[PDB]
RNA sequence: UCUGAGAGUUUGAUCCUGGCUCAGGAUUAACGCUGGCGGCAUGCCUAAUACAUGCAAGUCGAUCGAAAGUAGUAAUACUUUAGAGGCGAACGGGUGAGUAACACGUAUCCAAUCUACCUUAUAAUGGGGGAUAACUAGUUGAAAGACUAGCUAAUACCGCAUAAGAACUUUGGUUCGAAUCAAAGUUGAAAGGACCUGCAAGGGUUCGUUAUUUGAUGAGGGUGCGCCAUAUCAGCUAGUUGGUGGGGUAACGGCCUACCAAGGCAAUGACGUGUAGCUAUGCUGAGAAGUAGAAUAGCCACAAUGGGACUGAGACACGGCCCAUACUCCUACGGGAGGCAGCAGUAGGGAAUUUUUCACAAUGAGCGAAAGCUUGAUGGAGCAAUGCCGCGUGAACGAUGAAGGUCUUUAAGAUUGUAAAGUUCUUUUAUUUGGGAAGAAUGACUUUAGCAGGUAAUGGCUAGAGUUUGACUGUACCAUUUUGAAUAAGUGACGACUAACUAUGUGCCAGCAGUCGCGGUAAUACAUAGGUCGCAAGCGUUAUCCGGAUUUAUUGGGCGUAAAGCAAGCGCAGGCGGAUUGAAAAGUCUGGUGUUAAAGGCAGCUGCUUAACAGUUGUAUGCAUUGGAAAC
């Protein structure tokens, strides 16, 4: 599925919010307990080596939203490429166009960020994308034309902006650029890249 | 020729005209896409004088690049 | 279709046999009855196929539930 | 079949016609060479050899085997 | 064979292209496929696209819907069985009643008192008579309209078990159905005619002969109409009989009424 | 350093010998449920089973006479060819029945070969004859046709002049079955067409001809290696094993003939048998290998079946021929006609594998100075979730969480569920409007500039010319291009392995079933409702190849009680083999070189929406020659 569907409910099982905290945090309450109505006591009931190598991949591809056959193209690609895999996967696991419109300040949400690039509002290097899953390279050039005065979402993430140094962005002249690859500590370090390649060989 | 639908590709051939294509070839002298026209080749005209010298004229519009090539100044002007 | 008359299951609740019932059938070893590891599919051309089921239905043929 | 099987029938039934008999009075000039020996039979077989494999009815490495056979056995006499 | 019964199946789905109004049905129980038709000319050119057309050569027989069985006044017999067939001893043992209910199928009414049969035997015993009805001494047909009463029985040691008072009871049905003379019953159809003047007295003849309920006269606005309760068989070429009398003008309309006791002479037809 | 993850399973229990099952991939994939679409291909594997229809390989009039028709008073010019003459036809495409072997691939040998059209290289490109084709008239029938007699053309056919050069003959002169030269003997060379020029003479262009020498191409021939299993298949073999002569093939060759003999092979497995198109390679594993030889590419076999011949450089010729076979069709019944393993399409089969679709736009192939013609190849396009890649069905905020329902088991809460309602916004796609391609940086075409032997001049050639070529395509996509959340998500599992259970029904029955196994009275194992989880326009099921399985274990296992030691000895061949010295290096390693096509992958680059993919670049096994190495 291109979607999750509702995303709350992914946070639910899982106890992690996708957000920094407030995606089932602030919405009335703070429901960060796991469905089913079969629910009861579950401490280490549930929780295996097995078990745990799968919440991390399935929060991975939710962080980013990658289907199965396009998350073997980017395994392959990261083989494609030599060092530490699991560090080098994780760098180009940002380099998703929503995600980068997320973390660059031109969209409050990677969904939003998503539905925008299919809607065709988004410039890339002379090419309007509406395909979100493109990778990122360095020194790329992207506009805004016209489809951005009509959108309050946009300019809300345009004040709203968020600060790295592997982007650069003048979001308040719809600006965005990538400059340099990420660093690990810039991004979430619950997740183990390094199980999922383990769990890739089997073609 | 070669590649894919609304894609074609044609490696340049000094082959026998006579002879059918995509088979053995005694020397691939080459390659060019005919569906945007900017005239990117690997010529070599070095094998190519020995065929044209026996022969093993290519297939039917390789003239023009032949031209370009310039071996009308060198081949048949080469006796006088 | 040639002449090879050989044993069968019938899988699922209920049965549609008409003693010449031409039907499709599935491939697969059960334990509890040596000498037959074949079934019949619910649903190909004689066999009636059961609804309103989150179960098969996608095996036993049946059409998606409708509402 | 085809018209265009029709046109090389009616032309290579006559041509095959003429190459049977040029090819039979080629045999019947071997036949008389083989009877008896002497040079004037010896320049006819010269005459038709070039005859022959001047077009396709005769190849040359035959015509040229024959001859040289014919010459050899000759040699002797 | 079997085969040509594919092979009809096939020249079937030829057949059907055409013109689907023709019904085919397999019987479960008489067996033979039971196809449509308008008349013998139908019927015949029918025939003549399966075997020359087709190419299918199948054998032509008589449509087949047979009876019903039942039994006469009741009796009360017991059922013992003491048998053993694979590696230890079996045994079982009950005492129903065989009584006859004219407008009631199965029933059971349960007389243990003095604890001869645990109530985890009850029901198993009644599967064990709705199954030994499924014969029948004559032809063989299920019997019906049966209440049955269990009076009596013993369980015993481990030999004892549920299937053998079933088997039991079973004896004891088909030696209660030898005993009270079993009677079969014929499907009746209940067919309204409605003719303008012609065939009052050919109608009149034909039912009187052949078979049927009749009463008497129903007279519509302008027309004659008749209802006869009058066996299934009977339909077989009065589709044609009162086709030809009429000359083609005649029509009725065939519904299903109830089946009714057999006489003599079709107890004597039917059997081998 | 290229590079390796298992799980459960007997029993009171423990492992062990050891089987099983699946977790993983792949597949011409098939089936179920469903299903907007992009791009990339592919899309009979059943019956070489039988087929209507169309194309399917034809071209040249400036090769030839003449015919028909137009214009023109006529001559003549023009339009088409009924035909001849020249060439293509053997290209190519498709199939895998056959074939278990020079057949593939590979290294080399052809002291024993050939190879139009295209390369080099020269000699010239005459003198005639005599014929027919076409046609005319007659005969036979509806007609196809067939038969008879008359007239002729051809760069057609056949003699006649010389043969440069070759080849043969003979003599002299060469080389480790060879090759080269000289002289003499003999033989046989062409055909003309068009154009320019020239009063003419004649000259030139150009096409073609003949013979000559030389490429290349393709074919044939020689072997070595590699190229299934079968000994519950041990003899086979008389053209058989060789020799002499002759015929014979492009050459050698019992290939064949006459004569002469009786060998030859085969236990390291012939023969017989069934199974088979082969390779590069697709997939499975780290690999040794297995899987099958998809499609494509190279090679071989076939063209309804068995032969036989036919010209032609080349065929025993998909779509040439005769016979015979078998079939089909027409016959107004006398006789004829034909072969989709070509494109499709059609019938049967299966679960199933698609359009008698378009243009020859490009490419290619053929014919032709030329224009121009053929091209069911080719390129497209149609269809199919068949695989691959890619995208939506909304999105920003949004509640102690709307309504209903579920559990809790009337009580709260959770729960469905930011999912909802609500506000706001948007449009790739649905859909209106205009733009909008390259593909043709080719090809034709004449005058110019120039080159060029000639020059009297056209023509031979290179740089610019446009009238020139688009099915694909006013196409994809794009300016809120019109409006608009509008045009759209299922599937499996939920006792364990295997991350996924509550309520109800239920009674070893109903049924699930990959295994362990569940269900006989409240089943987290079945069936329904709800909920959970995983993949997703795919998810479920089946078959089959492999990993897991190293579980026929050189690599990578054992033989005592499990499966394993013949009951033992003699015991050939073969295998393994005491020490020391030498050489060759046969084996071996290694250096130089060649070859091992492309395509496959490994990696880099480029074009793609990253993307699969296409192209660019290189990467290699293996074999042969030559120089060494000396340990074994």
């Amino acid at each position: 599925m291109k979607y999750t569907g509702s995303i709350f409910k992914r946070s639910r099982r899982l106890g992690f919010s996708l957000l920094e905290n407030n995606k089932e945090f602030s919405k009335g309450k703070k429901r960060k307990t796991i469905p089913g109505q079969h629910g009861n006591r579950f401490r280490s009931s549930t929780m295996s080596g097995y078990a745990q190598q799968l919440q991390e991949k399935q929060r991975m591809q939710y962080m980013y939203g990658i289907t199965d056959k396009q998350f073997r193209r980017l395994f392959r690609l990261v083989l494609k490429q030599r060092g530490n895999l699991a560090v080098n996967l994780f760098r180009v696991l940002e380099s998703r166009l929503d995600n980068i419109v997320y973390r660059m300040g031109f969209a409050p949400t990677r969904r939003s960020a998503r539905q925008l690039v299919n809607h065709g509002h988004v410039l890339l290097n002379d090419r309007t994308v509406d395909t979100p899953s493109i990778i990122l390279n360095p020194g790329d050039k992207v506009r805004l034309k016209a489809k951005t005065i009509k959108i309050p979402i946009v300019k809300a993430a345009s004040e709203s902006g968020v600060v790295s140094p592997f982007v650069e962005t003048n979001n308040k002249t719809f600006e965005g650029t990538y400059v340099r690859f990420p660093e690990r500590s810039e991004l979430p370090a619950g997740i183990n890249e390094s199980y999922v390649v383990e769990w890739y060989k089997r073609l | 020729r070669m590649g894919r639908v609304h894609y074609p590709t044609y490696r340049i051939v000094a082959v026998d005209s006579r002879v059918k294509r995509d088979g053995k070839y005694i020397a691939l002298i080459g390659h060019l896409n005919p569906a945007l026209k900017e005239n990117k080749c690997k010529i070599d005209e070095a094998v190519a004088l020995e065929w044209l010298n026996k022969g093993a004229k290519p297939t039917d519009t390789v003239r023009s690049l032949f031209s370009q090539t310039g071996l009308w100044k060198k081949f048949v002007e080469s006796k006088k | 279709t040639n002449g090879f008359e050989v044993l069968t299951y019938i899988p699922g609740e209920g049965h549609n046999l008409q003693e010449h019932s031409v039907t499709l059938l599935r491939g697969g070893r059960v334990k509890d009855l040596p000498g037959v590891r074949y079934h019949i599919v619910r649903g190909t051309l004689d066999t009636v196929g059961v609804e309103k089921r989150r179960q098969q239905r996608s095996a036993y043929g049946a059409k998606k539930p409708k509402a | 079949n085809i018209k265009s099987n029709e046109k090389r029938l009616r032309q290579n039934i006559k041509r095959n016609l003429n190459n049977k008999g040029q090819k039979t009075k080629l045999k019947t000039n071997v036949k008389n060479f083989h009877k008896e020996i002497n040079l004037d039979n010896l320049g006819n077989v010269y005459s038709q050899a070039d005859r022959l494999a001047r077009k396709g009815i005769i190849s040359t490495n035959r015509a040229r085997r024959l001859k040289s056979r014919n010459v050899a056995v000759l040699n002797k006499t | 064979t079997k085969a040509d019964q594919e092979k009809m199946s096939i020249a079937l789905s030829k057949l059907a292209e055409e013109d689907p109004t023709f019904k085919t049905f397999t019987d479960p129980e008489t067996g033979q496929t039971i196809i449509a038709g308008m008349g013998e000319l139908h019927l015949d050119i029918l025939v003549d696209r399966m075997r020359r057309e087709f190419k299918v050569e199948v054998n032509v027989g008589a449509p087949q819907v047979s009876f019903r069985e039942t039994f006469n006044k009741e009796s009360e017999v017991e059922g013992k069985y003491i048998k053993q067939s694979g590696g230890r001893g079996q045994y079982g043992h009950v005492k129903i009643r065989f009584e006859p209910n004219k407008d009631k199928g199965f029933e059971f009414v349960d007389k243990i008192v003095g604890g001869r049969i645990p109530r985890e035997y009850i029901k198993p015993v009644q599967a064990g008579l709705e199954n030994a009805m499924a014969s029948g001494p004559l032809a063989g047909y299920p019997m019906i309209d049966i209440k049955a009463t269990l009076f009596d029985g013993s369980f015993h040691e481990v030999d004892s078990s549920e299937m053998a008072f079933k088997i039991a009871a079973s004896l004891a049905l088909k030696e209660a159905g030898k005993v009270c003379s079993p009677v079969l019953l014929e499907p009746i159809m209940a067919i309204e005619v409605t003719v303008p003047e012609q065939y009052f007295g050919d109608t009149m003849g034909d039912i009187s002969s052949r078979r049927g309920l009749i009463e008497g006269t129903e007279q519509r606005d302008n027309v004659q109409v008749i209802k006869a309760k009058v066996p299934l068989k009977e339909m077989f070429g009065y589709a044609t009989d009162l086709r030809s009398f009429s000359q083609g003008r005649g029509n009725y309309v065939m519904q299903f009424s109830h089946y009714a006791e057999t006489p003599k002479s079709v107890v004597n037809e039917i059997i081998a």
